[PDB]
């Protein structure tokens, strides 16, 4: 939705409070807490409990999470949105018109899976971000979209190569969690990061699904409209493995 | 729905309320006007929630900071003094109740952090930061220690850590820059290197708090501390001889506390503005007027300049003042909130050893600027 996922959260050493704008994204952690194919395959963030914090309004409620990218020296940060819409039964009418253009201009539509913003940091210079406006002229089909995650791979020196195989595997076991279609998700994301300076001795990457503001968990609640997550996995997966075949030559 | 033709007026069970009433029944005996001054609990709280109706106080009495989120809130009349009345008192307090390029309440009192030291174990107290390593060593060596203080709250820090050039929000053009924060500076850095230092070589703990730091003290175990007016009362119980001065520099340069005013700010609904103006200016801000809340309950330091030149012949309130005037008034803005989350958080963390000063400062420079409009 209009609600960046970072937006509003705090940092706090290995973890990150993150704002509950509504209560579906803390609903569905709670529900799969106890439920091993989502807490032991490595596929979602570790999730720590939901907290109130005030903030000279009033107390807000956040939820504590696994921060990723802790430690990291040089993170290279990758968000790609999936389904075939980012509009739910719960969508304002007046953000309808908006959300329809872009998910038919973007690759939303066509492959499930669309650019939602990059940054990669390249040295010792300022971040290079990349935002997710791109998405709907700069990386609206599926040739641009397979170049910008090469762009990601890129290191600022080199395509790093050997990390391809664990995104493909991670996007392997939410292809099979996502399969049993017990909840719908719209407007999440599947987050990339690595940390350049990672190396054998110190493994630093990481392919999580996040942002569950949009999830339905379809053993307690109705919703009827489809949200072609499988498809965007499957089709994300597909560009992964075309990526891998492309940098056999490097 | 605030009754016309009279003032009521909320202020905290801590204050001096009992004084303020006197105050109040002066005013009645010229005006026939009822005072009613009430101290409700969390007033900060039900202040905010109250006016929003239309109903509640007509004066509010609480720290400067609180009265930005009142007057963003539109809950704060705009008050208007004239240039003699501004005249009595000290400049750097009409700054700090100016919201929106607008003044919204008057200042009444002023609060900064000082040295407190025992005056028995240490009748020459130390100029310097840099000293007090060397200072611990000898006090240890006697059974005692150098500094205990609050290392859980950033409001007890922070001095130290802007000394040397750290800051909140940069202020220029009467305004604060919320995108030019200066928690991860060189000077910053430096600051809270050497508050972790002191932990690294066991002159501080870790876990000190406001409670052990002050039972410390008083019990006559420690040779220093660093607090507030608010402190002294219950350091007058404990019969320690201590002295209130100017807090220690660091590589030459002064500690920068946070200056607190309590503030006096009238009600946007209140239909007794005038009523209220004449009370605060002309009986209130008065010498007469504050020494009747003073001698119910201590003021500390005052911002009516012919009070204060009174009180500060007492050497505490002028290392409070000096303290202050060395300082910086805290920001009233919203975003503060974000920066005492990130300065809470990176002290803790650096000071456990979880995380180093550049990284966990990183962190609060991330976290100050975190979009708190939910």
């Amino acid at each position: 939705e209009e609600n960046l996922y970072f937006q509003g959260s705090f940092t706090d050493g290995q973890y990150l409070l993150k704002p509950c704008l509504s209560h579906r994204e803390r609903d569905f952690y709670l529900h799969i807490k106890d439920d091993k194919e989502w807490t032991g395959t490595g596929i979602i963030p570790k999730f720590y409990g939901v907290e109130l914090h005030e903030f000279g309004f009033g107390e807000l409620e956040f939820i504590r999470m696994e921060n990723l990218m802790y430690k990291y020296k040089r993170p290279f940060v990758l968000d790609l949105k999936i389904g075939t819409q980012t509009w739910d039964p719960e969508t304002a009418s007046s953000k309808m018109k908006k959300r329809l253009v872009v998910d038919s201009t973007s690759t939303t539509t066509s492959l499930g899976v669309r650019f939602s913003g990059m940054e990669r940091n390249i040295g010792e210079e300022k971040p290079i971000l990349y935002s997710r406006y791109l998405c709907t002229h700069e990386v609206n089909t599926r040739d641009s979209l397979k170049e910008y995650i090469k762009l990601f791979f890129n290191d600022g020196k080199k395509y790093r190569k050997e990390l391809v195989p664990y995104f493909i595997s991670q996007l392997d076991k939410m292809i099979e969690v996502m399969k049993k279609r017990e909840y719908k998700m719209f407007s999440s994301s599947v987050l990339f990061v690595y940390d350049s300076t990672t190396t054998l001795e110190d493994k630093k990457y990481n392919c999580k699904m996040i942002d569950f503001a949009h999830n339905w968990i379809l053993s307690e609640e109705e919703c009827t409209v489809e949200d072609g997550f499988l498809f965007g996995l499957n089709n994300l997966k597909s560009i992964l493995e075309d990526i891998e075949n492309e940098f056999k030559s490097l | 729905k605030i009754e016309e033709g009279k003032l009521v007026i909320w202020i905290n069970g801590d204050k001096g309320y009992n004084g303020l009433a006197e105050v109040g029944k002066k005013f009645e005996k010229d005006t026939g006007i009822k005072v009613t001054v009430e101290h409700p609990d969390k007033l900060e709280e039900k202040f905010p929630q109250v006016a929003a109706t239309g109903d509640g106080p007509d004066i509010i009495f609480w720290a400067h900071d609180r009265f930005g989120g009142y007057a963003q809130s539109g809950l704060l009349a705009e008050i208007t003094p004239d240039k003699a009345f501004q005249d009595k008192l000290y400049p750097f307090t009409w700054d700090a109740v100016r919201y929106n390029g607008k003044l919204i309440a008057y200042p009444i009192a002023v609060e900064a952090l000082s040295l407190i030291y025992n005056k028995d174990l240490l009748p020459n107290p130390p100029k310097t930061w840099e000293e007090i390593p060397a200072l611990d060593k000898e006090l240890k060596a006697k059974g005692k220690s150098a500094l205990m203080f609050n290392l859980q709250e950033p409001y007890f820090t922070w001095p130290l850590i802007a000394a040397d050039g750290g800051y909140a929000f940069k202020y220029e053009n009467g305004k604060y820059d919320i995108k030019d924060v200066g928690v991860d500076n060189a000077g910053a850095k430096a600051g809270l290197t050497f508050l972790v230092d002191l932990i690294k070589n066991k002159h501080m703990n870790a876990d000190t708090d406001y409670s052990i730091a002050e039972a410390a003290f008083n019990k006559g175990e420690t040779a220093m501390t660093i607090n507030g007016p608010w402190a002294w009362s219950n350091i007058d119980t404990s019969k320690v001889n201590y002295g209130v001065t100017v807090l220690p520099t660091f590589k030459g340069q002064p500690s920068k506390p946070f200056v607190g005013v309590l503030s006096a700010g009238i009600n946007a609904a209140s239909p007794n503005k005038e009523l209220a103006k004449e009370f605060l200016e002309n009986y209130l801000l008065t010498d007469e007027g504050l020494e009747a809340v003073n001698k119910d309950k201590p003021l500390g330091a005052v911002a009516l300049k012919s009070y204060e030149e009174e009180l500060a012949k007492d050497p505490r309130i002028a290392a409070t003042m000096e303290n202050a005037q060395k300082g910086e008034i805290m920001p009233n803005i919203p975003q503060m909130s974000a920066f005492w989350y990130a300065v809470r958080t990176a002290v803790i963390n650096a000071a456990s050893g979880r995380q180093t000063v550049d990284e966990a400062l990183k962190d609060a420079q991330t976290n100050s600027g975190s979009d708190i409009t939910s």
